RNA sequence: GCGAUGAUCACCCAUGGGUGGGUACAAAUGGCAGUCUGACAAGU
């Protein structure tokens, strides 16, 4: 898929992957792709990882529209199940958003992988 | 009447009436006073 | 008294407001502009009123540095106590409209906070040395 | 030698001395940008493409990529003896036109920037020559078609055309009704009982066709407008009624009002017909999932198809009745949860809860099958994807009604 | 109620009113290309935004030279879904004409419904790299505007301009250094696109930091000179 | 002395005139799609539609064409010679055979309306010559069948004194007068 | 060579224009004006 243009490589999906986990755990993470576009035309996404398996890849191709004109930084992974179980809902989720929140105790990993994928973009 | 001062509620074409604005500022005032 | 959705109405609107007050007002600028002359002796003579061939408000402003060939406010009442009135007038009302929008953002993440507590999970009520209480959420997928 | 130049408006070609990359040098170093240099060189051959847009833009993408019958019919005699030097400014062009069939020699992108941008720079004083035009509309006609194709435009998806069209059959609409009002209160001097028992315009227009006068009426049968108990009905009525006598001119005249009415209605049933076409062309998930009327209605509520797929599922659910959301939000009321999805079919099939539930599922299910048909950017344009989003939601919907709520 | 005073610049004007406003004329009348808030005085006319618009922060920043005028053609890289050609557009009025360069297809299509409304602008769905594709449709443009957020600018804009440009023009680039970058002193890529440019001919004029309305960005100024 | 087929004839003509209107600058949003200089060239509405209806797309543009559509209407003004250029060189988005048809059949349908218009007007003088002759040739066929509709009836206006017929320097004489004689004209025309 | 079939009855610059108001229609990507919740539910 070109149309996923941003494709995350291994260390890059393991990282991201376990940012989202602990996000879940602390609960700044909203998880699915209706909640995810609420989420950011809020404003108050950090940032989206999305699917890339997923089936078909338009009804979230829809995200990177509004992901670059309010200037948020997004991702795709390869596996929608890995994701699922990252997120740790039992049904596979093909986008998450990481919302923003300072009294948070993960933001310095929040700001590293951040950094990290506008550097990919 | 007019079309500039038809507007949508009768409390609203009363206060954009002005005689009784200058009234009610009048004896609200006096009222007033008179409480305090 | 009120509820999460009301609290979330009126955040958006009086975000959109502060939107349209912001592209309607004006922010004057600040640069570091820099211009590029060819020979040592040429930057030695150089001066911004024959560089520009402008006059000294024209050169201390930036937005009309106009020529001097192009130079060869009284028309409304009360020009220099009332027109800046009205210029502050809207600078603070996009000041109160931004600092009502984050106060409404305040109660909205209190309102959440409480929500989300009140809703799942298996939690432990940990307290932090500046006296703030944070919820502990056990690691466990929720089906 | 030979220089080729792609104008819009045609192929020209012009000779210049055969040592061309020294006559460059003399060009820049001389500054021969002017039109004594131009005058030295005017034109050798020139070759105005025909007046057909189409035949434009394919001459054009065959410039972009190979070379064209009329580069071949152009190509005939560029030649004198069997070797010539010709300038290109392509390199896979002048490849092509060295593997092509006259086999003269030719001159990929070299020094010739200086031939190239001089010539289009005084190509204005090449206008005299074949060209006796200003080419700035010509460029423009150009590009839009080269962007048209470039962007592979089909030209039956067309959302403006279709916010056009649903406009326009509300207009109709509206006007048609205004127009069947004027018609009953004119007919109304002399037949109101049936202006009473008759509420169809149709019916009360082509009444009007068929018979002028109440005892004609008694005489003629109308059975193709009415079913017997009503035209018996309005025989009766025509037997004892109560207006005026009509002369033959004012007949005649609502006879012709009568029908604008009919060609009014037959217009805008075939219009509607043309919008389900367009609906079916553009966004044909969407056809299949919710039906046509309402996801016509729908596009229409969001302006564009793409701002549509942009808005996420619960604002589709809730697209229509934002007066009862904004409203019930701030007064602390329950929000509506139909909008306008309810006059979906499903939604119509559904009752109550069901209704409620059933237009959450399908709103989620027609947020994704119509990301998927504003997104798609090469599209079968079958009906799958509505298909088997529309088979998950009548499974749902048989699910849902099939649990029942007492204990038996 | 509304003062309309020229700027040094032959096609902009500013707004002296309730609130001052950078502003130009219309050519499509009653028709706001993108949302903008347009004002009347009558006259038709339409705001510049500097936080859309790296030229309206050039322009409210302060420039010596622009080379748009009137009577001109100019062409744009990276017209981003038209939001500042349009502008330019209405800058150069119907004399001129200006030509607007996108590759991607969503903007791509936007810049065909703009180009549809206005007669000045058209548009060139082509991709930025190949001169030699879409070397047909311009014709000697008299300036060159660059928005393209690639990091080979300084040599996609050197071959669109010994291609494409009239000798002794105008060169004006907007550069970020988080996308060249992005990990050392914006001064020092200043420095180094600057190099580069004089390397591919270019004379620089001037450059401007448009700090106040956007970050890390600058805007270069130059004249194409010496060249054919 | 039925009069309400003036009325009625009044309310039809406001209500045909607009609607032509709003459906020749249908015709002209649509067309302006396919074609935009040929809604800039004729800025009649009419021969807007008339034009559309012979030249359906714009491909077919030979010199017996040319002859043709110069035969609509008129060639002094260049439009035909003007369209053949703009037409060969526009900037027109194309559009499929089925909304041609459907803006073909549309500009029709704004001729008949046109020409049903028409039609209705001059009946509209004729009623007005029949029913209220005096009126008619003092104001005129379309003015007195306006005041008579403002009025209700003829039989209200007849009624009705000459100040309340004026609501309903020298121009304000020449307006009085008229009045008047307007009421008297209403009067013996009524009975 | 009259008349009840109706007599009489806001600003500036010198009978010219500018400012304001009323009426009908039309357009607006003009304003009011912000797009619900977000993980369990049903049978055993």
């Amino acid at each position: 898929n070109p149309k996923a243009f941003p494709l995350a490589d291994a260390a890059l999906t393991q990282q991201i992957l376990d940012v989202v986990q602990q996000a879940a755990n602390l609960r700044q993470l909203k998880k699915g792709a209706n909640e995810a576009t609420k989420t950011l035309n809020r404003g108050i996404s950090e940032f989206i990882i999305m699917a890339a398996d997923c089936e078909p890849i338009e009804i979230l191709l829809h995200l990177p529209l509004l992901c670059e004109d309010k200037n948020v930084p997004y991702v795709f992974v390869p596996s929608r199940v890995a994701l699922g179980r990252a997120c740790g809902v039992s049904r596979p989720v093909i986008a998450a958003s990481i919302t923003t929140n300072d009294a948070s105790a993960i933001k310095t990993q929040i700001y590293a992988v951040k950094d990290k994928i506008e550097t990919l973009l | 009447m007019n079309r500039k001062e038809r507007k949508s509620t009768i409390l609203e074409t009363l206060m954009g009436d002005e005689a009784s604005n200058k009234y009610f500022k009048r004896k609200y005032n006096e009222i007033q006073e008179k409480s305090t | 008294t009120q509820d999460s959705n009301y609290v979330r109405t009126l955040r958006q609107i009086e975000l959109k407001k502060l939107e349209k007050g912001a592209k309607q007002l004006m922010f004057k600028s600040s640069g570091n502009h820099t211009i590029f002359v060819d020979s040592r002796e040429k930057m030695n003579e150089f001066t911004p009123e024959k560089f520009f061939n402008t006059t000294s408000e024209m050169v201390n402003r930036s937005e009309n540095r106009l020529t001097k060939d192009q130079l060869a406010n009284a028309s409304s009442i009360m020009p220099k106590e009332s027109l800046d009135k009205k210029k502050l007038k809207k600078f603070k009302q996009v000041k109160q409209h931004l600092q009502r929008e984050t106060q409404l953002k305040q109660v909205q993440q209190r309102m959440d906070a409480q929500r989300e507590l009140l809703k799942k999970g298996s939690k432990k009520k940990i307290v932090d040395s500046s006296g703030k209480i944070s919820f502990k959420w056990k690691k466990q997928r929720k089906r | 030698a030979y220089v080729l130049t792609e104008t819009s408006a045609g192929y020209a070609l012009l000779k210049a001395s055969d040592k061309k990359i020294y006559k460059s040098s003399s060009l820049i170093q001389d500054l021969d940008s002017s039109d004594k240099v131009l005058k030295e060189f005017k034109i050798a051959a020139f070759s105005k493409f025909n007046s057909a847009a189409n035949a434009l833009e394919e001459a054009n993408s065959i410039i972009e990529g190979k070379v064209s019958s009329q580069l071949e019919k152009l190509l005939e005699e560029i030649k004198k003896d069997k070797k010539s030097t010709l300038i290109v400014s392509e390199t896979k062009l002048a490849n092509a036109i060295n593997k092509l069939g006259l086999n003269f020699n030719v001159v990929s992108d070299a020094v010739t920037l200086d031939i190239y941008r001089a010539i289009k720079e005084y190509l204005p004083e090449l206008l005299p020559g074949m060209s006796d035009n200003d080419l700035s509309k010509m460029s423009l006609g150009l590009a839009h078609s080269i962007g048209r194709h470039k962007l592979k435009f089909s030209a039956d998806k067309v959302d403006v055309m279709i916010i056009q069209a649903i406009a326009l059959l509300d207009d109709l609409d509206k006007e048609l009704n205004t127009y069947a009002m004027r018609c009953k209160e004119w007919y109304g001097w002399h037949f109101p009982e049936l202006a009473k028992i008759v509420t169809d315009s149709v019916a009360y227009a082509r009444i009007i066709l068929t018979m002028g006068i109440r005892s004609k009426a008694s005489e003629t049968d109308l059975s193709e407008i009415l079913p017997e108990e009503i035209e018996e009905r309005v025989k009766t009525a025509a037997e004892v009624s109560m207006g005026t006598e009509i002369t033959q001119t004012d007949l005649d005249n609502i006879n012709a009002l009568a029908e604008q009415i009919v060609e009014f209605a037959a217009y805008r049933e075939q219009l509607s017909n043309y919008l389900s076409a367009r609906m079916k062309a553009i966004a044909p998930n969407l056809t299949q999932l919710v039906g046509e009327l309402v996801g016509a209605r729908l596009i229409a509520h969001s302006g564009s198809l793409i701002s549509l797929a942009k808005s996420p599922a619960s604002t589709i659910q809730i697209l229509g009745a934002e007066k009862a959301l904004f409203r019930a939000l701030k007064t602390k009321h329950d929000t509506p949860k139909y909008g306008l999805l309810y006059h979906a079919s499903l939604v119509g099939q559904a009752t109550g809860k069901n209704k409620g539930k059933i237009a959450r599922v399908l709103a989620a299910k027609a947020a994704v099958s119509l990301r998927y048909d504003a997104l798609a950017e090469d599209r079968d344009d079958s009906g799958d994807i509505g298909l088997e989003s529309r088979a998950k939601v009548e499974n749902r919907l048989s699910q849902l009604e099939g649990r029942d709520l007492r204990t038996t | 109620k509304v003062v309309i005073e020229p700027h040094r610049h032959a096609g902009v004007y500013i707004a002296r009113g309730k609130e001052d406003l950078l502003v130009t004329k219309n050519m499509a009348p009653g028709e706001s290309v993108y949302g903008e808030k347009r004002i009347s005085v009558k006259v038709e006319y339409r705001v510049w935004n500097p936080f859309r618009s790296k030229l309206a922060a050039g322009i409210m920043g302060g420039l010596d030279e622009l080379f748009i005028a009137p009577g001109k053609k100019v062409l744009y890289l990276g017209a981003a879904s038209g939001t500042s050609v349009s502008h330019v557009s209405d800058v150069v009025g119907p004399e001129g004409v200006v030509y607007a360069v996108e590759f991607s297809h969503r903007p791509g299509r936007e810049l065909i419904s703009m180009a549809k409304k206005r007669p000045n602008i058209i548009p060139i769905i082509e991709d930025a790299r190949h001169p030699q594709k879409y070397r047909m449709l311009i014709g000697m443009v008299d300036c060159v505007f660059a928005d393209v957020a690639q990091p080979d600018q300084a040599r996609i804009i050197a071959l669109n301009s010994h291609m494409f440009l009239k000798d002794q023009g105008g060169v004006v680039i907007s550069i970020k250094a988080n996308c060249i970058d992005s990990t050392v002193d914006a001064e020092t890529v200043f420095a180094r696109e600057v190099q580069k440019l004089r390397e591919e001919r270019i004379k620089p004029l001037e450059q401007l930091t448009l700090e106040p309305y956007e970050r890390d960005h600058c805007i270069v100024v130059g004249r194409y000179m010496r060249s054919g | 002395k039925n009069d309400n087929h003036i009325i009625q004839a009044i309310a039809l003509l406001d209500q045909l005139d607009k609607d032509i209107n709003t459906f020749a600058m249908r015709v002209k949003e649509w067309y302006g799609w396919h074609f935009p200089e040929l809604a800039k060239l004729v800025p009649d509405n009419y021969t807007f539609a008339k034009l559309v209806l012979f030249i359906k797309d714009k491909a077919s543009l030979n010199d017996d064409s040319l002859h043709d559509l110069a035969a609509l209407l008129n060639e002094d003004s260049g439009i035909a010679q003007r369209v053949i250029d703009n037409a060969r060189i526009s900037m027109g988005q194309d559009i499929s055979e089925t909304d041609m048809e459907n803006v073909c059949v549309f500009a029709q349908r704004v001729a008949s309306l046109a020409d049903y218009r028409r039609q209705l007007y001059d009946y509209l003088c004729e009623k007005m010559h029949t029913v209220a002759p005096n009126l008619s040739e003092l104001i005129g066929e379309v003015i007195g069948a306006r005041l008579i509709s403002h009025a209700g009836s003829l039989t209200n206006l007849s009624k009705q004194a000459a100040s309340t017929v004026q609501i309903l320097k020298n121009k304000g004489r020449i307006s009085r007068y008229l009045a008047n004689k307007c009421s008297m004209a209403s009067r013996i025309d009524n009975y």
